């Protein structure tokens, strides 16, 4: 899973980075588990 | 203001256990990832483990795999590390951390550090300091500027603090990294005053060393015959 | 695995020139960071994301790179920049630490400022006797300490420790103790620390007479 609005669907092993445009949030992670 | 405050850190002998805490506040400590780093004592960087906030997340480093364990208590704002099975190699300064403000974040950066508390791995026994007021011999009446003087001997393990007046006294003071020796630490502090201050003003070393529960002052007064 | 090598490891500058520090690694990394420690405290972030600095940090400092190489610039180095650099990166799991970049701050010439200090009446007491020279705020780093006892003759059973770079002075400073049973203190009389530095020609001396006051 790339982008989510739902921060812990993205497993991301680090905080992830939090992009949000109206009031919506959307969560992204850049660090990436190879 | 954000602030992470870690405790726990002792002596331990190899093979022992121990557990640290961190004492997160000025923030929803629930809405975050949180971390521990280390820093062993030839400065090597080093990161420790991973929590995630909502369902626990785990992740560590491979070197601590089944020994570590980090957890969290969002009622306490409380993040631990549960260490087994300790190894010298483990021996460091363990740091507490977070990602940054809403602007530097979301990148794999450690925004916030605690202060860091200091894990020692060792067989040496715990030893209280011994603190010996330095004050000038015979001569070395004036430069305009005398210097006195602490030394703090003979402990285990690290660390101590050393303090002028409480200090009030910060400027003009050296405090020297400890030495380690016959698996005793030793360190020395100076200070250098006007003439005007000593020794009619007061003049005094703070020392304190928790692991063996010492608290000490020396005052610096003149040599007697 | 994306393992990060710094270089150089010690950098020394001028007030007023620009220094790059750089961080290589193992493979494309795609954000990095960096830190700055002083001793005593632990690592400030510095630069986040490459190149976004830190609230507080100033101007002078900017980074840069992608790919497999970093870098961390000060467009022109003050006094306060005494202290080491690690670069950090999490593009890849697990997150690596390069080992630093310490910079060294150049100035003038300072000769050390030498007090000794005969062994305490409270240690004295104890058994044990040492015997304490501080050579203090001096440049360049390099020094070394003799130890004479009584005949200018000299002897080990000596430690030293240094501090690092004053933030305000860019001077260091060093602390000898000599340890002696208090048996063996007591059968000499002259103590000497001889320190050698760039700024004389000759070694600087303080020692003291036992049999005193």
């Amino acid at each position: 899973i790339f982008i989510s609005n739902d921060k812990e669907s993205i497993k991301c092993p680090c905080e992830p980075e939090r992009i949000s445009e109206s009031t919506c949030n959307f969560y992204v992670c850049n660090c990436v588990e190879k | 203001e954000v602030q992470l405050v870690e405790s726990g850190g002792g002596l331990v002998k190899p093979g022992g256990s121990l557990k640290l805490s961190c004492a997160a506040s000025g923030f929803i400590f629930s809405d975050y990832y949180m971390y521990w780093v280390r820093q062993t004592p030839e400065k090597r960087l080093e990161w420790v483990a991973t929590i995630s906030d909502g369902n626990s997340y785990t992740y560590y480093v491979d070197s601590v795999k089944g020994r570590f364990t980090i957890s969290r208590d969002n009622a306490k704002n409380n993040l631990y590390l549960q260490m087994s099975s300790l190894k010298s190699e483990d021996t460091a300064i363990y740091y507490c951390a977070r990602d940054g403000p809403t602007d530097s974040s979301g990148y794999g950066g450690f925004g916030y550090w605690g202060q860091g508390t200091l894990v020692t791995v060792s067989e040496a026994k715990t030893t209280p300091p011994s603190v010996y007021p330095l004050a000038p011999g015979s001569a070395a009446q004036t430069n305009s500027m005398v210097t006195l003087g602490c030394l703090v001997k003979g402990y285990f393990p690290e660390p101590v603090t050393v303090t002028w007046n409480s200090g009030s006294l910060s400027s003009g003071v050296h405090t020297f990294p400890a030495v380690l020796q016959s698996d005793l630490y030793t360190l020395s502090s100076s200070v250098t005053v006007p003439s005007s201050p000593r020794p009619s003003e007061t003049v005094t070393c703070n020392v304190a060393h928790p692991a063996s529960s010492t608290k000490v002052d020396k005052k610096i007064v003149p040599r007697d015959c | 695995q994306s393992v990060l090598s710094q270089s150089p490891a010690i950098l020394s500058a001028s007030p007023g020139e620009k220094v790059t520090m750089t961080c290589r690694a193992r493979s494309s990394v795609s954000y990095m960071h960096w830190y700055q420690q002083k001793s005593g405290s632990s690592p400030k972030p510095w630069i986040h994301a490459t190149s976004n600095l830190a609230s507080g940090v100033p101007a002078r400092f900017s980074g840069s790179g992608s790919g497999t190489s970093y870098s961390l610039t000060i467009s022109r180095v003050e006094a306060e920049d005494a202290a080491t650099y690690y670069c950090q990166q999490w593009s890849s799991h697990p997150p690596t630490f390069g080992s630093g970049t310490k910079l060294e701050i150049k100035r003038a010439d300072a000769a050390p400022t030498v007090s000794i200090f005969p062994p305490s009446s409270e240690q004295l007491t104890s058994g044990g006797a040492s015997v304490v020279c501080f050579l203090n705020n001096f440049y360049p780093k390099d020094i070394n300490v003799k130890w004479k006892i009584d005949g200018s003759e000299r002897q080990n059973g000596v430690l030293n420790s240094w501090t690092d770079q004053d933030s305000k002075d860019s001077t260091y400073s060093m602390s000898s103790t000599l340890t002696l049973t208090k048996d063996e203190y007591e059968r000499h009389n002259s103590y000497t620390c001889e320190a050698t530095h760039k700024t004389s020609t000759s070694p600087i001396v303080k020692s003291f007479n036992r049999n005193e006051c």
